[PDB]
This record gives C-alpha cells, structure tokens and sequence, in this order.
C-alpha cells in the first residue's frame, strides 16, 4: 500500500 | 463568544502548526544543495518531500482526524497535501521579495528558480498570485491555522469514504473560523469570504500541479530526482 | 602476445571506466550533506545512487553487454551492481587513512561514517579487508578496469536467460585478463588467482549487504532516506 | 517493471 504513509500516521 | 471548545480546537491547531513548523528552517542545510535543465529539481523535491512530513504532523494533531480510518487519513493527505504546502509557504513568502525567504539566499526562491524544477509558467502565474492575495489577506495566525485545517479535512475529496464525518469536522472548524473573524479580527465583515475563494483558488492551482506532476513523473530522468515519499503522495495509488 | 581484438577489448574497457569515473568527485557537492540514528543514510545512499549510474555507463560501454537482451541487462546489474560499487571504491580507498577518501574531509568516509548509515559491522569487517586485499594486490588499472566487467557478466546471477552468451563474454574477457597478467604483469604468476579470489569474496560481501539492505528497507522510516534507483536496483524485482 | 533502469539503459 502506502508504506510510508503508514508508517508516518503511526 | 467563542465557546470553550472552540477555543481548546484554536489552541490545539496553533499548536500544531507551531511543532510542524520551523521559523529557523534549519533543516534546510540537509536538502540536496540547490543550483542556478531542471538544477532546481532536486532541492526543490527535498523541500517538497520534507513539508509534506511536516503536513501529516499537522494533520495528525488536528482533533478527530487521527479518530479517522487509515484509508481516509491517507485519501485525504494524497489529495490535499499539495495544498497545505502551497497554503504554509506563504509563511515564508515576502510581498516584497516577490519570493519565499527560508534563511539567507541560499534558500531565497523566487520564481526563475521554481521554472528550474519542471514546472511551467501555467502553474507559476496562478501560484504568485494566489501567495500575494493570500499574504496582503493579514491573516490571523489563528486564521492561518485555522484555513489550513479546513482544506485538509474537505470531503469532496476523491475516494473519502465517511464523508458524513469528516464533513462533521470541517463544519465544526468552519464555525470556528467564522466565529473568530467576527469576533477576533477587526475588520474582516468580507474576510471568511475571501479565504473560502483561497480554497477554490487552491484547487484550481492543485489541477495544474498535478497536470504538471503527470509529466515529470513519466520521465524516468526526472521521477529519479524525486523521493520515495514524494512518488508515493502524489502519486496515483489507491 | 596480446591480439588485436584483446587490446581494443582493453583500450574500450579502460575508456568506460574513464568516462564513468570521475577522480575530482566534484559531483559529491551536490548529495545530501553528510552528518558526524544513521546520520550518514542520506548522503551514502545518495553516493550508492550516483555509483549505480555510473555502474551502468559502465556497463552500456563493455562489448556485447550492449546486445545483450534488456531483461538480460536488468538481471545483471540488479544483481551484481553493489559488488561493483564495493570494486569500483577501493580507487578512493586508502590503505593509510583505513578510509575512502573521495577529495575533502567531509567526503573522507572512515568507518565510524558507514555503521551511520544503518550497516552494521558484521558488513563492515569484511569489507574492509576486501578493500585493503584488493587494494595490496597493486593492481593495473588494465585490471582493475578487465576484473569490474568480470564480476558483471557472470552467468550465475539469479535470473539471466542466455547463459551461453554472456558466458561467451566473460571467457574472453577472462582469456584477456590472465594474458595481461602474464605478458604485462611483472610479477603476477599468482596474480589471476588473488583476483579471482576476490570474486568469490564478493559474492559473500553482496551476500551480507543485501541481507542488511532488507533490514533498512522493511523499515519505512529508513527506506524514506534511500532514492528511486537505489530501490529499484536493490529491490527484490523480477 | 523496471523504469529508470530501462531509460538509463535506454
Ligand atoms: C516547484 C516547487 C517544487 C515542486 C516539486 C514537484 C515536482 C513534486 O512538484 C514547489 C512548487 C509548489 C509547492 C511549494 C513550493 C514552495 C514552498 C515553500 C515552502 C517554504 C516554507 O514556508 C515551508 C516549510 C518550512 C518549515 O516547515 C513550506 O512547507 C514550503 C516554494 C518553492 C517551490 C515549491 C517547493
Ligand atoms: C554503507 C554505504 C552505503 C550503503 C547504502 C545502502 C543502505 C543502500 O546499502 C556503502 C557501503 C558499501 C557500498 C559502497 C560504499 C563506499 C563507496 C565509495 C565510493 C567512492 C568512489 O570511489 C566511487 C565513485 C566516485 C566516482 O565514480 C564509488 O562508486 C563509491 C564507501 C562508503 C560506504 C558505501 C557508500
């Protein structure tokens, strides 16, 4: 997916 | 009056806003150095990519959004974080540089630079004058924060899922920002007005930038410049 | 004697390496700003990036490899890319300083610099002493230049096609190289060997690389540092 | 697939 959106929202 | 909540919800975005924000722009000196083709693509990235980190921070302290969905959160930060960039930059914008002024000039853009990293006049003409027409606007801070929140949390935003709550947030902010000016700013009778036409404005400025974020990207010696981060925000995911 | 294919195999050979290598490393200006956590990811992967460019101009220069089928060409770099980067480095690498030293002190990259870039030292140990082992070897650059298009068209990299074609290649680069050694090589009887010793060296330095690659990158906070290419190279892609 | 990797290649 959005990995590193994810991971930044926690 | 404005109520005690709505006071707590002016409070906690200024707050915000005031840790995602650096007045220093210190960590400025950790871009790609920039260079005056596309010289300027890659500092310009850089700045790019680390506001919108700077944008989720915000997004995530303003109240409920963090309450929302995963899938909604991200929804509403891909569509709407060239916007919030857009909107926070005029921070650091100067009437009279005709140019964002982040430090010395090293980091002084004006807007023979911006041409530098891909982008053409077509969404250059529209952005000066959207950062000039919002500066002379003398927000608030409060206004400016406040704004900020409101184009995050719109639901008229593609593949939103609980528009009923995120429009539930909007309204409650947009009641506040109404409130405010009323209240708070003297003078601004015609003000709430003039920031809710900075949204359209945005979103019109938001079309040309991705239009012309649609041709960097499919050039592979270009979309190499950019950021894992950048590829995937402004990117077409779902 | 050396023949007339054999020579212009060499004369072509050091001319990529020549085009693709630049002993100024003026271009280092303009990576990230190193830092002295992983202070140093930013601007070593931004060196990794640059060298896999300059790897694969390498590459498009050896003789054939050019022919060679583009999936064929993917599989051989995405595969042997970091074993030429650890080759092509021992050039800056100095056996006084421990450390590669690519012109001024902040591009003087000791080993405390690299455990900052989230490789830990059960890489760094053998790298090290691959680097002074190669580097001892006083090697022509007749050989440094022959051993980095070796160590690419190798046919034993997961996922190549035409396995009799690019062995056909690296043979004659091979018969090229221990010629060389033998007739313009003052010494080096034992030579071809310790240089084929570090191909096999190599391999277990990519082995344990790439094994420390996918520790960063399953991390997205880390991965966020590395750039498109250095992802695309070292990515598990098929 | 492959996309800088097959422009750099060209
Ligand atoms: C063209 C070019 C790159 C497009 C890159 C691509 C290819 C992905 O489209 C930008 C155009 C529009 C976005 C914001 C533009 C600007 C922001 C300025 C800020 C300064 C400060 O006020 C701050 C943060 C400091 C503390 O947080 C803001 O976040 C950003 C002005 C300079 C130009 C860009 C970067
Ligand atoms: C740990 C760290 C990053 C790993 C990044 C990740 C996460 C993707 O693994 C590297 C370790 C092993 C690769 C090469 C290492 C080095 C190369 C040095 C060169 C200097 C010059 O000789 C030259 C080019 C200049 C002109 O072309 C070479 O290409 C590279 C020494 C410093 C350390 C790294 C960069």
């Amino acid at each position: 997916k959005h990995k590193i959106l994810h991971r930044l929202l926690q | 009056m404005l109520s005690d909540e709505q006071m707590q919800i002016i409070n906690s975005l200024v707050e915000a806003h005031h840790k995602t924000y650096d007045d220093s722009y210190s960590d400025f000196v950790r871009f790609r150095p920039p260079v005056r083709r596309l010289s300027m693509l890659p500092h310009l990235a850089d700045l790019v990519s680390y506001s919108i980190q700077k944008v989720i921070g915000f997004a995530k302290m303003i109240p409920g959004f963090r309450d929302l969905t995963a899938e909604d959160q991200i929804a509403l930060l891909k569509s709407s974080a060239i916007e919030i960039i857009m909107l926070r930059s005029n921070q650091s914008f100067s009437l009279e540089d005709m140019s964002w002024s982040c430090g010395g000039p090293d980091f002084k853009y004006c807007i023979n630079d911006v041409t530098k990293a891909g982008h053409t006049l077509e969404l250059l003409e529209p952005l000066v004058k959207f950062q000039v027409g919002l500066k002379k606007l003398k927000l608030h801070e409060e206004e400016h924060v406040l704004l900020m929140a409101i184009c995050l949390l719109s639901p008229d935003r593609p593949g939103v899922q609980d528009h009923v709550r995120i429009e539930a947030l909007q309204d409650r902010l947009c009641d506040v920002l109404q409130a405010y000016i009323r209240i708070q700013h003297p003078g601004g009778r015609l003000l709430y007005a003039k920031m809710i036409q900075k949204l359209a404005d945005l979103r019109s400025l938001n079309e040309e930038h991705s239009k012309q974020y649609r041709s960097l990207s499919f050039q592979p010696e270009h979309s190499m410049q950019l950021t894992p981060l950048v590829l995937e925000v402004f990117g077409s995911e779902v």
